[PDB]
RNA sequence: GGUCCGGCCGGGAACUCAAAGGAGACUGCCAGUGAUAAACUGGAGGAAGGUGGGGAUGACGUCAAGUCAUCAUGGCCCUUACGACCAGGGCUACACACGUGCUACAAUGGCGCAUACAAAGAGAAGCGACCUCGCGAGAGCAAGCGGACCUCAUAAAGUGCGUCGUAGUCCGGAUUGGAGUCUGCAACUCGACUCCAUGAAGUCGGAAUCGCUAGUAAUCGUGGAUCAGAAUGCCACGGUGA
RNA sequence: GCGAAGAACCUUACCUGGUCUUGACAUCCACGGAAGUUUUCAGAGAUGAGAAUGUGCCUUCGGGAACCGUGAGACAGGUGC
């Protein structure tokens, strides 16, 4: 409890921001409010399938929800109705319409909230967190990510005390900040509490 | 020293004497609106003001009519 | 916030006069450069006086 | 400090008269950061050393100056259990502002009606060796030179200049 | 040498205060002038534990002793206290 | 005479929308008064950073608004309907004022 | 130098001077001499006895010492006899306006007497 | 002809045009005695036209805005020196020496947080 | 943050935005200086003590709307000192980002 | 060029400035010292010279430090009450103790008149010119401005003149009385401010203690958030300036 | 001068009284009713009693919605540890 987010650090000078409205000051409250009512829905209702990050733009009265999944099928459906039944509801908690989009990850063994979601599930079905929180750096390493720091937090596994543990391999520079970080975060709720996850992995330096 | 324009009461204190005077001199109105201030044709009744746990009377004087309900019940007890 | 006081010079002399009026009579705490040592021992022999003029 | 003999900088001169020293002056008695009117209060007072005095300013004043600037400084030192002073000879830089310190103070003393009334008196009777400052003066010199057995080891001003 | 009682969970009942106060006042009579001291009393469902901050000539000092009735602990507290003391005070003795 | 402001919160967004707006009063029409910048707004934000005590700890932030001028002197009725249905870049709001 | 019942200091300005009347600070002050036709900068020895005897009139209209201390007295005796919470704090010395009165209040409590 | 040097000093800045001409000096459409020239530290826009001559050789038109005083005074004194650039580096190389070319940088500092005025520190004492 | 205290909160807004804004007129036109400063004045502020008191604007608290947590709050956001530096740390505020000068 | 000499108006794109892009500072060059090394010391040039000034950035860990009252959550407890609604009160109590601040104790000043110079920011159930009324807080009418334009908004210390002549004083502005204003259903408990009057302690603070190395300390004013109203706090900004 | 970037009511969590119990907030079942809007009485108000006004979205039509009342619980709720 020490260290600034290291996506938020750098947000002007590598990242992009999830939202990409002006509003000016009398409706940027609620130009916040809807846009996080959407994105609490879509969380809560696209849990299964394997979304990254959503990001909500705002032309002209309108909106547009991109989707960044790793499982594309999933979200479209059969035939791409599941799009237009979100659509629906997007419509109907924020300004109508929606033009909601799609754009896949191809390699999801480097994202770092489906890494996260990945040991956060394994973790609600009772695996061992050496063999989860190993084996997602052995999975990024063999397939191309320059570092991996992966860190689980709490009981895990039933103890009384909590303790942390962490197992980086590779570089993981975290002050500096043209260094490429997705760093993201994810909650598994066992039958002991609340175990967290943390993921850095960092890719390129421009 | 405040309220330019008028003194205040409420509708409940204003009809409930407006009732009671002319329904003769009668029981200790309680009243909870410490709020109010002090007409002259309330002089002469026993009210009992609200001070958080009691309705204290106290009989309006006639030198209590600039002031309010509330300023003549102590709430707090020191000793 | 600025630079180094009198560069380990003559700081190499009043460390071997304070080392050596406080006992010290190893002359086996200096530095190993030429121009350091040899003024660490030069402090160290203007203080042994130093210590025969006092207790 | 441990480390820096730091980069130093100098300072303005004075307008009215071609001296830095004077400028000095003025910001020892410059209180609560407001350098106008302690301008005014040193030409104020300058005007009537002059008056005063009958001859001119800045020799007035460094003449003034010269009976209370100080040549030996004691420093407190211990060793074991005594505290005892060591006479130091004070550095010619040190010398002067040490000498507008005392005169300074020694006119926020003495209370007349102005300040400038007050440090005009103050330093005719630092060109009458008279006043208060003069007495700081030889307070130092008769505890530094009744110290004066005590010229030791390391600990302050090397060999010479 | 003042001394400021306060305490987390623990009810500073005035047989409680005053013995403490005694104490304190005994131990800062034997060892060397004390200008204030503040005192906790914590209680953490099992440990009695006890803070005392002394300010003193040369600076803060502090201890802190765990016991098992409060009485305990605030003696072994009292007793730290005085070990330090006797270190500070010939600490700025050293003649 | 068309005054057309325009603010956003990236400059190297609201760059790129004016050049897709001097391109477009100088492909029809003609009489441009350039890209004008304005002052920057930077409203400043100062939160306690702990959900409790800790007041020393904070975290000060700032959102920018960069505003752009254009300015068209004499419009073409190609102008101001190539002002409508060209309205892209969406964080760029621009107002046009006759 | 004897209006409204003392008035006696000398080698002070006029309006400055009349202020050791209790009822008149600097502004009623001024407005004495400025509705008596004296310059507010002459010393009271300055005034000539056929102006003094004018601003006695004068100062006459204004409320002094006497009629303002037991009015005064008069006022805070009234609270107190109705046991008002503004007179019930004057008949017990604590601050009556809602002072803070956990730390502070000493003015109107007095010296410390623990 | 004319000739321009701009100078600025503490959040002030200053336009300087010299032109040779009487010894008169304008301010903001004021003369210097009128402006500051019996205020705190008027030797400050003269000064740089002592170490050269100016007696009767060159007028000044000067605008200075922003900041107070001596800010003002100061960005004088840079605007002159950096208007002394047609009276080449046999001025100005004379002119390195005693300051004057500097921009002299020092700024007001920001309040730092939880310091109360960038460097004081709300006093944890002992008493 | 007490769902009670967070429907009170939208309560208020309701009859907040229904009696006033709409009944503003019995204080904003009638409780003024005019030539009907008779007993219609004072049947206006003998009035308004018949509206319901959880009318008034001034009885909103403007909570977050993620928590309504009463203390702490950014008019300019909609949310508490907590919960912005979560979505701005996140990248959910647009143009929001660390601040040094 | 014109001028009700007001950037006021035609006009100009130099300059201030705005803010996008670049350049620039890297021990790059020179001399000496050093193990021919890293480096150090000094010099030149330059706006800046040795990580230029400042900020952001907080390693592995400790304190089973803080937060179950931001939130989330394992367990436990209540579920005709530890839940829910309303009125009034309390959170503001006061023999006392401690901490952090504001104002002073004055002549480097108080008061009165005149007058010069900032940066930063906020504004739509909002900021509110000008003009009338009021001693004043303010009131009525009411333009303008979602703003480099309009408003908040007179910066103050400073400066020139006059007075006060070292006294509890023309210092200090506490407390209390009377009369008001504004906000809001509503200023009693308990708001802020104005006016008249009142005129306390305090004459520079024992033991002990703190901040601060340069645009810093110390003083002087301005703005913002929270907010119907309510800063002597917090967060910012400039002036003078050791 | 810490959460509190601002306790008259509200906030408010505490106290005294006055009330409600599938509830102030969410879902599931059934039955009625458009929702909404003006006003009166009592009461400190919550509340309780009323008095008038009001009626489309689809024809499956006791509806499909939105919204409101009463009923059974599964529950809801808890700034409680």
């Amino acid at each position: 409890g020490q260290k600034v987010h290291p996506n938020g650090i750098r947000l002007g000078i590598v990242k992009p921001w999830n939202s990409t409205w002006f509003a000016n000051t009398k409706e940027f409250a609620d130009n916040l409010d809807s846009d996080f009512k959407v994105r609490q829905y879509l969380t809560k209702e696209l849990a299964k399938a394997s979304v990254s990050r959503i990001v909500i733009e705002r032309p002209a009265k309108s909106i547009r929800v991109t989707i960044h999944t790793a499982r594309p099928g999933i979200v479209i459906g059969k035939k791409g109705e599941d799009v237009e039944k979100l659509r629906k509801v997007v419509a109907d908690i924020a300004g109508v319409p929606a033009q909601i989009n799609i754009a896949e990850v191809r390699k999801p063994e480097l994202d770092a909230k489906l890494v996260a979601d990945s040991i956060t599930s394994q973790l609600e079905r009772r695996v061992m967190f050496r063999r989860a929180m190993k084996r997602a750096v052995q999975n990024a390493m063999r397939l191309g990510a320059k570092g991996i720091k992966v860190e689980v937090s709490g009981r895990l596994g039933g103890a009384e005390i909590a303790r942390t543990e962490w197992y980086r391999e590779g570089r993981v520079p975290l002050h500096t900040l043209r260094a490429d970080i997705d760093y993201n975060t994810s909650e598994a709720h066992t039958t002991y509490g609340v175990i967290g996850v943390k993921v850095w992995i960092f890719k390129g330096e421009i | 020293r405040s309220l330019k324009k008028g003194p205040f009461i409420d509708l409940h204190l204003l009809k409930k004497v407006e009732k009671a005077v002319e329904s003769g001199d009668k029981k200790p109105l309680r009243t909870w609106s410490r709020r109010s201030t002090i007409f002259p044709n309330m002089i002469g009744l026993t009210i009992a003001v609200h001070n958080g746990r009691q309705h204290v009377p106290v009989f309006v004087t006639d030198e209590m009519v600039g002031h309010k309900l509330g300023e003549f019940a102590p709430t707090r007890t020191y000793r | 916030m600025k630079r180094q006081k009198r560069d380990r010079l003559e700081r190499a002399h009043q460390r071997g006069y304070q080392a050596g009026i406080a006992g010290r009579s190893k002359e086996m705490c200096p530095y190993q450069t030429l121009n350091q040592r040899s003024q660490w021992l030069g402090g160290w022999r203007e203080a042994m006086a130093d210590r025969v003029v006092m207790a | 400090p441990r480390r820096r003999v730091i980069g130093q900088r100098k300072i303005l001169p004075d307008p009215k008269f071609g001296s830095e020293l004077l400028a000095k002056f003025v910001n020892i008695l410059m209180v609560d950061g407001k350098k106008s009117t302690a301008e005014s209060i040193v030409y104020s007072a300058l005007e009537t050393l002059a008056q005063r005095s009958g001859k001119s300013e800045l020799e007035a004043f460094e003449v003034a100056l010269e009976n209370v600037r100080p040549t030996v400084e004691v420093k407190s030192r211990r060793v074991g259990g005594s505290t005892y002073q060591v006479p130091v000879e004070v550095r010619p830089v040190r010398r002067n502002a040490l000498a507008m310190r005392w005169i300074v103070e020694a006119a926020r003393k003495r209370g007349d009606k102005s300040m400038a009334l007050r440090l005009a008196n103050e330093l005719s009777d630092a060109a009458e060796n008279k006043g208060t400052a003069v007495k700081k003066r030889e307070d130092v010199h008769r505890m530094a030179e009744a110290n004066k057995a005590f010229a030791h080891y390391a600990w302050l001003s090397l060999r010479s200049a | 040498m003042q001394l400021n009682i306060t305490g987390n969970n623990v009810e500073i009942t005035e047989a409680l205060r005053e013995f403490v106060t005694a104490k304190f006042a005994k131990l800062e009579q034997y060892f060397d002038r004390i200008n204030q001291v503040y005192v906790v009393l914590k209680v953490e469902k099992v440990t009695h534990t006890s803070d005392a901050t002394l300010h003193v000539d040369g600076g803060e000092l502090h201890a802190s002793a765990e016991g098992q009735d409060m009485y305990a602990a605030i003696d072994g507290l009292i007793d730290k206290l005085a070990r330090q003391l006797t270190k500070h005070k010939d600490k700025l003795k050293q003649h | 005479r068309i005054r057309i402001r325009l603010k956003a919160f990236d400059h190297r967004l609201i760059d790129q929308a004016t050049a897709e707006i001097v391109e477009t009063a100088k492909r029809t029409g003609a009489q441009v008064r350039g890209p004008i910048p304005l002052p920057t707004r930077k409203e400043r934000f100062t939160v306690l950073i702990s959900p409790h005590v800790n007041k020393d700890a904070r975290d000060q932030y700032e959102i920018r608004t960069h505003l752009r001028l254009v300015d068209i002197v004499e419009p073409t009725e190609k102008t101001v309907d190539a002002l409508m249905r060209l309205d892209l870049a969406a964080g760029v709001d621009v107002q046009i004022s006759l | 130098a004897r209006i409204a019942g003392i008035n006696i200091p000398d080698h002070k300005h006029a309006v400055i001077a009349l202020t050791s009347i209790y009822g008149v600070g600097k502004t009623r002050s001024k407005a004495i001499l400025a509705a008596a036709g004296i310059a507010e900068d002459v010393k009271i020895s300055e005034l000539s006895e056929g102006q003094i005897d004018t601003l006695r009139d004068e100062v006459a209209k204004f409320v002094v010492e006497g009629d303002l201390r037991r009015e005064i007295s008069m006022s805070i005796k009234r609270l107190m006899d109705l046991g008002c919470y503004r007179g019930l704090r004057h008949r017990r010395g604590l601050p009556v306006r809602g002072q803070r009165t956990k730390t502070n209040a000493r003015t109107r409590k007095g010296p410390r007497k623990p | 002809n004319q000739y321009y040097g701009t100078g600025r000093r503490k959040s002030s800045a200053a336009r300087v045009f010299i032109k040779p001409g009487n010894g008169k000096i304008v301010i903001n459409q004021r003369s210097l005695e009128q402006y500051f020239g019996r205020e705190t530290a008027r030797m400050v826009v003269r000064q740089p036209l002592e170490l050269v001559d100016m007696v009767e050789k060159l007028d000044l038109y000067i605008t200075v805005k922003g900041g107070g005083i001596s800010g003002q005074a100061g960005a004088i004194r840079h605007g002159i020196t950096r208007a002394l650039m047609e009276y080449d580096e046999s001025l100005r190389s004379e002119l390195r020496k005693a300051g004057f070319v500097t921009r002299d940088a020092r700024q007001v500092e920001r309040k730092k947080v939880g310091l109360r005025k960038a460097r004081r520190r709300p006093q944890f004492s002992k008493r | 943050a007490k769902q009670s205290m967070k429907a009170r909160e939208v309560k208020r807004v309701a009859l907040a935005d229904k009696y006033f804004a709409k009944r503003a007129e019995l204080k904003a036109i009638i409780s003024d200086v005019n030539a009907a400063s008779d007993e219609d004045r004072w049947n206006a502020v003998l009035k308004l003590q018949t509206l319901p008191r959880d009318s008034s604007p001034s009885r909103q608290r403007n909570r977050c709307r993620q928590t309504g947590r009463p203390h702490g709050f950014l008019r300019k956001f909609g949310l508490s000192r907590i919960k912005v530096r979560e979505a701005a740390m996140r990248g959910e505020i647009p143009g929001l980002k660390k601040a040094s000068w």
